[PDB]
């Protein structure tokens, strides 16, 4: 020990610090802002792997509800919306199982619409599953849970 | 976009030039607890102690008051008193609640009485009535 | 409910509960009418009126709310206000039969 | 009478149904330009304001009396906009004028 | 069926013809 | 030291408390058990604190004993506990000062 | 009244040619619930979908130019700009993205929509776009500074199509509240609120040469000049399906797609339905599915392009029907 | 081996639960198995299955099937619309304390639409109510002394909905405006003062 | 339970926060244009 | 500040032995630590009925119990514990003991096993 000549190391550290200046100013500054004035209404972002599927489902449900509203007249429709949603869910479940979803009271048009949306879901779902499988085959950052789902989903598909 | 400050004649001072600074979202208004631009002026250059605006312009408009004095824009009387007089010839109920006060502030109805004070028609009439009552 | 303070406490609590239920299902309109009814019962006509107005704002296209509100207005023998309300309703919604009939 | 005034018949009536050669003109070029300028100026201004607000770097009269407004340079350490604190605010709708919501005109199946 | 029948053509398109890198609009300005 | 109690009675915390007591006079009369035999408490402030604590305890007892399942024996037991608390409070109101 | 009916009878509509199917391009593996064309040229048209992708399509050949994979959830709408070489797209992932077309790669994801965003309209004149979602709010963006400049509070429910005109009525929203609004972006407020529909006006479109805006609830296609914000006509849409699309052609040939899939055409301003077209679907697909979800014409106007729920895009080439009112 | 009470319970559970949820049901019947339970249900319990006998023609058909799908018996059953074992049989042809306890348990289960969160919440509410009444009682007791009712402690700036009036929407100033309304309101309020006093 | 579906979303405007979001940072200041 | 924290800060004068002694001195006075029925989280192995209100708390159901030491050990040098529980509906103190002769538990005036 006893080698001086700190210059290049020093230079390197200085240059590193340059990058940080900006990052710290956004970060530390942001933190202090929060401390003084702490955020009102943040917006989550579905481009995340997590929450995507749920969001999609919700959207689909909303669409279906809208379609049903468009379809025919109603009085106190809020109550009926829930029922519609339930029906849709049941249909989806049936599809997953490969049970025919035949309900006698369901009127042709509404039923038809529900069927179409479940088909759409299947298309979106099956394709997604396939993609996941492909990824798995490759070795491409699959989530353990995701892989499990794929295994399950794919099994179900096979059974069907 | 921003509206102008409503500072009374006696509030502001006796001179033909005053310099003031505006501080956008300076403080929260005392009534509403909602950010607004502080104007603060020194009256005469050398005369000590500033005169900061304590309320938001909207609130002032609603009550029809000086943003410093907290007195009627017209008659320079405390809000209670001015309103009381009008009643004698209904008064404002500032709702002392965290959320509700803000809502009240944002409403633009001229709370109670303020309308009368604003209009030459109405204020003058009220005054006349008061005079009659007195006599 | 013996004393005034007790009543206030009760009433306040009820109001809070109603608010809580609203905040979630703002677009319900059964809850709103219930709230209005409660207010009426309490004999705070202002509050009830406000609630009805709020409900209307939430869902203007809901005849039941309108009709109940009208009834409430009329119930308290406050006809002129009721009349005004009716007029407003009519203005809002001509092609609904019911308001006119009312 | 008031009610009548509030909601008029011509609202329900389509205007083209009587006169077909009647066409709404595509707006005047100059007018369009003017509109663009107005909005462009405004939107630009708004954006500038927003930028100013963001915490990252990069005259008047009252009554008869004349009054000079200033903006003092606050210290760059202290919070720029010391007023604001991320407050929740419910707003009233404030819809004084009444929207006319106009319209026209087997239950066991549906 | 009827999309298949008569004279009207159905095109099955899996593969994109033009490459992925190439532009959909270009902006050339002076040589 | 899961579940917080352990953390509270971890040695470091105890040491800190002791230090506080030594310098400035921060005690937590919640934290220590109130003594059985009064007249082993020459200071007045301490006595007052103890009294306050007992009052608080009594209040707590009161709050719970009017619960809806009134026929359960816990409530009955508390009634005696309440009495005891009251007695303690009374005692604490001794006439030395 | 008799005074109006007689007048209507007296007046005649122009003989618009009928429409026959030409191209069908089963390429997407999902609904094709958006479609758009280039203002400048009419070589390609892109179509966002429930695939999550959006694909570009050469009109002449019908061949798939190229794909674009910049969303997670399904694309709800797109808008190629006339004034810039940007393609805006928007998906229920809450992302209003912006594709350069010199490089076919996203640039400015605009952020601000709380939930699934339904439509875009680029402002014809400004460098500003406008988007609206189930949010119940139509935000306008400065494209440079990728921030919402203003927002438009008025609506009381999810807002679907939100067209941009170059005049004062600069945005023409259309909700599930069944109001269609005319706004003043500059004022930060509404100007006129067309409430004439009964249900969710889930379709609306600006007329190219005529400064008016057809709009469609479950049945009745209204159409209006938005100068005053005054009704122009009511179309013969009496028992047609739930109107999904409502594109207008250059030559006053308003098209309407349904949830039925019954492609209905009308003379514009007349209010005269002058054709119906039965849908079609693939042998494997079901008869309930077939439904024109998105559609638009080319700038010339001889080709209507309809994205239908068969995972297809159908392009349509070109004795009129008798009048008979009520 | 299957007892009849148990079978009945299972049936009840199925109506309560769901013909594709065979874990809960299994749990409900302490001795019988999950996968067994489902099988049992398939065999006996479900009404749509025609466990009863049928005409000679049907029998003939069954026998024909048997000949022409060599003992592919599930398939045959399916074709029939009959259950399998029974069909096969046809072809071939041509303690108390426990019960009491289990029943009690089962009954409790099926009836009670409850768990942790359902039971807890109601209980909590009840407790709160009790507390409130206790408070009231206390104030009554100490009425000769001046006493104020304790407010619900705020958490993050909320409104006490007695005062202030909450987010008010307007009366909406109309054309046929008359000033008796105010008077009426006053009159109404007069009565409530009296009530308060008594 | 409270595991619950829904009726409507929201859009309510408050005072801006003044927070330095990462994405919001400047980028592509130059807008392109078409030829005409 | 982070659960895997290597070293807790000590004051500049912290005689550890002395500190310990001090703590001990202020442990007899202390409320908690100088008491029985220290808390615990446990699932119920017995699957039993609450004797008051007959609430059938099943196997593996989780509770915040009180573990207390029974002074009378099993044999000599292997301790046994009382494990208090409350029934969900009625607040009756159920408990049980762990007699390790049978490798199992014993009910203690709370409920009955079935
Ligand atoms: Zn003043």
């Amino acid at each position: 020990p006893g080698c001086g000549f700190w210059q290049p190391a020093w230079r390197v550290w200085l240059n590193f610090l340059r990058g940080t200046i900006p990052l710290l100013e956004r970060y530390i500054g942001n933190l202090i802002t929060r401390q003084f004035e702490g955020r009102s209404n943040e917006i989550v972002k579905t481009t995340t792997k997590q929450r995507l599927d749920a969001y999609y489902d919700l959207e689909l449900r909303n669409s279906v509800m809208d379609d049903i509203l468009e379809m025919m007249p109603e009085s106190i429709r809020q109550k009926k919306a829930r029922t519609i949603l339930q029906h849709l869910s049941e249909a989806w479940r049936c599809w997953k199982a490969n049970i025919p979803w035949d309900v006698p009271g369901m009127p042709a048009p509404i039923k038809k619409i529900i069927e179409r949306y479940i088909k759409s879901k299947a298309d979106a779902w099956v394709s997604a599953a396939h993609y996941n499988r492909e990824r798995i085959k490759r070795g491409a950052h699959v989530e353990k849970t995701m892989v499990k789902k794929n295994l399950g989903r794919l099994t179900r598909l096979w059974i069907k | 976009n921003e509206p102008p400050p409503n500072i009374c004649e006696q509030c502001l001072g006796d001179e033909a030039n005053i310099r003031m600074t505006k501080i956008p979202q300076g403080s929260e208004c005392k009534i509403c607890t909602l950010p607004f631009t502080l104007y603060h002026f020194k009256t005469s250059k050398r005369s000590n102690n500033i005169i900061k605006t304590l309320i938001c312009v909207r609130c002032a408009t609603q009550r029809n008051i000086c943003q410093c004095c907290m007195l009627d824009s017209r008659w320079h009387i405390p809000i209670q008193l001015r309103d009381h007089l009008i009643s004698l010839v209904v008064m404002t109920e500032e709702a002392k609640n965290d959320m509700m006060k803000r809502f009240l502030s944002l409403k633009n109805v001229k709370l109670g009485g303020a309308q009368i004070t604003s209009d030459p028609s109405e204020a003058d009439n009220i005054v006349d009535k008061l005079k009659n009552i007195l006599l | 409910i013996l004393d005034l303070e007790e009543l206030r406490e009760y009433q306040r609590r009820k109001r809070t509960e109603y608010e809580g239920y609203l905040k979630r299902n703002r677009l319900d309109m059964g809850q709103w009418i219930r709230y209005a009814q409660f207010e009426i019962e309490q004999h705070d006509m202002r509050r009830a009126r406000s609630i009805f107005e709020r409900a209307l704002l939430v869902d203007s296209s809901f005849i039941p709310l309108w009709i109940r509100y009208i009834d409430a207005e009329l119930k308290v023998k406050c006809i002129n206000h009721a009349r005004n309300l009716m007029n407003r309703a009519i203005s809002t919604l001509p092609r609904v039969d019911k308001l006119w009939y009312k | 009478d008031q009610i009548a005034k509030n909601v008029k018949l011509d609202d329900f009536i389509p205007k083209r149904q009587s006169n077909f050669e009647l066409s709404v003109p595509l707006p005047t070029k100059a007018e369009i330009q003017e509109c663009t300028a107005r909005t462009k100026s405004y939107i630009q201004r708004l954006v500038n304001a927003k930028l100013a607000n963001s915490n990252n770097r990069a005259l008047l009269l009252n009554n008869s009396h004349h009054i000079e407004v200033v903006s003092k340079q606050m210290d760059p350490l202290l919070p720029r906009f010391v007023g604001k604190k991320a407050r929740k605010v419910v707003a009233p709708t404030e819809n004084d004028e009444v929207v006319p919501v106009l319209h026209m005109d087997d239950p066991n199946e549906w | 069926g009827k999309e298949v029948e008569v004279l009207m053509e159905t095109k099955n398109t899996q593969s994109p013809q033009t490459p992925l890198v190439e532009p959909v609009t270009e902006r050339t300005k002076l040589q | 030291m899961s579940r917080n109690v352990d953390k509270a009675n971890s040695v470091l915390v105890r040491f800190q408390e002791q230090q506080a007591e030594s310098a400035g006079g921060y005690k937590d009369y919640s934290r220590y058990q109130r003594p059985r035999n009064v007249s082993k408490v020459k200071s007045i402030k301490e006595a007052n604190e103890w009294k306050r604590q007992v009052s608080k305890e009594i209040k707590q007892k009161s709050t719970r004993i009017y619960d809806p399942s009134l026929n359960e024996m816990q409530i009955a037991e508390l009634n005696d506990e309440l009495n005891n608390l009251f007695k303690e409070w009374k005692r604490w109101q001794w006439h030395i000062d | 009244i008799v005074n109006r009916y007689e007048k209507l009878l007296s007046q005649r509509p122009e003989w618009h040619a009928p429409w026959k199917l030409s191209r069908v391009i089963n390429g997407h593996l999902g609904w094709v619930r958006c479609v758009a064309i280039d203002p400048v040229d009419n070589e390609w048209f892109i179509t966002g979908s429930n695939d999550t992708t959006m694909k570009v399509w050469d009109l002449a050949t019908g061949k798939l130019k190229t794909t674009l994979a910049g969303h997670v959830m399904t694309v709800r709408d797109v808008a190629v700009s006339d004034r810039h070489p940007y393609l805006f797209s928007v998906s229920e992932d809450k992302t209003v993205k912006c594709w350069d077309l010199e490089k076919n790669q996203i640039i400015r994801d605009y952020y601000g929509h709380l939930s699934g965003v339904r439509t875009v309209s680029i402002h014809p004149t400004l460098d500003l776009i406008a988007t609206a979602g189930r949010d119940s709010v139509i935000k306008l963006w400065d494209m440079r500074t990728r921030i919402p400049v203003i927002t438009l509070v008025g609506h009381k429910g999810p807002i679907n199509q939100v067209q941009c005109t170059p005049v004062d009525p600069q945005v023409v929203s259309s909700s599930t509240d069944a109001t269609v609004r005319l706004w003043d972006v500059v004022a930060g407020k509404t100007m006129k609120v067309l409430t004439h529909h009964k249900r969710s006006v889930r379709a609306t479109a600006l007329h190219p040469k005529e400064f008016s805006v057809a709009s469609a609830c479950t049945d009745d296609i209204r159409s209006w000049g938005l100068a005053e914000g005054s009704l122009l006509t009511n179309f013969e849409s009496e028992k047609t399906g739930i109107i999904n699309t409502l594109s207008i052609n250059q030559d006053d040939v308003l098209f309407a797609g349904g949830d039925n899939g019954v492609l209905s055409f009308y003379d514009y301003k007349s209010g005269h339905k002058y054709q119906s077209l039965a849908t079609r679907e693939m042998v494997g697909s079901l008869e309930g599915e077939r439904s024109v979800l998105c559609s638009t014409f080319d700038k010339t106007g001889l080709r209507l392009i309809t994205g239908e729920a068969d995972k297809s895009i159908k392009i349509w080439k070109q004795p009129g029907l008798a009048w008979n009112p009520n | 081996v299957w007892t009849n009470v148990e079978d009945q319970i299972l049936k009840a559970a199925v109506q309560k639960y769901g013909t594709h949820q065979w874990s809960k049901v299994a749990s409900l019947l302490q001795k019988k198995t999950a996968r067994q339970s489902e099988l049992r249900w398939n065999e006996y319990l479900n009404p749509k299955l025609n466990f009863t006998e049928f005409s000679k023609e049907e029998d003939a058909q069954l026998l024909d099937l048997a000949r022409e799908l060599p003992n592919q018996w599930r398939t045959i059953a399916d074709m029939m619309a009959r259950p399998a074992q029974v069909c096969v049989e046809r072809y071939n042809r041509l303690l108390e304390d426990e019960e009491k306890e289990m029943l009690a348990e089962a009954r409790a289960r099926l009836l009670n639409t409850q768990g942790k969160k359902a039971t807890r919440k109601i209980r909590e509410r009840m407790l709160e109510e009790s507390k409130r009444i206790a408070e009231l009682q206390k104030r009554r007791e100490l009425k000769q002394a001046g006493i104020n009712v304790a407010i619900k402690k705020p958490k993050k700036k909320y409104g006490t909905d007695i005062d202030y009036n909450e987010d008010i929407v307007y009366e909406q100033a109309p054309m046929p405006g008359i000033y008796d309304t105010s008077t009426e309101d006053r009159q109404i309020k007069k009565k409530f003062e009296q009530f308060e006093r008594k | 339970p409270q595991l619950e579906a829904r009726s409507g979303a929201k859009a309510a405007a408050y005072t801006p926060t003044g927070i330095e979001h990462a994405r919001l940072l400047p980028g592509h200041t130059t807008l392109k244009y078409r030829k005409f | 500040s982070e659960r895997k924290a290597i070293n807790k800060y000590y004051p500049p004068d912290y005689n550890p032995l002395e500190a310990e002694k001090l703590s001990r001195k202020m442990a007899k006075k202390l409320k908690t630590m100088n008491k029985s029925h220290a808390s615990i989280r446990l699932m119920t192995p017995f699957s039993m009925r609450c004797l008051e209100c007959n609430e059938y708390i099943p196997k593996s159901r989780k509770f915040n119990g009180k573990k207390e030491l029974l002074k009378e050990k099993y044999l000599d040098s292997i301790k046994i514990y009382r494990l208090t529980i409350s029934c969900p509906r009625c607040a009756n103190s159920i408990a049980f003991r762990t007699d390790p002769g049978n490798s199992d538990y014993v009910m203690e005036v709370g409920g009955v096993r079935n």
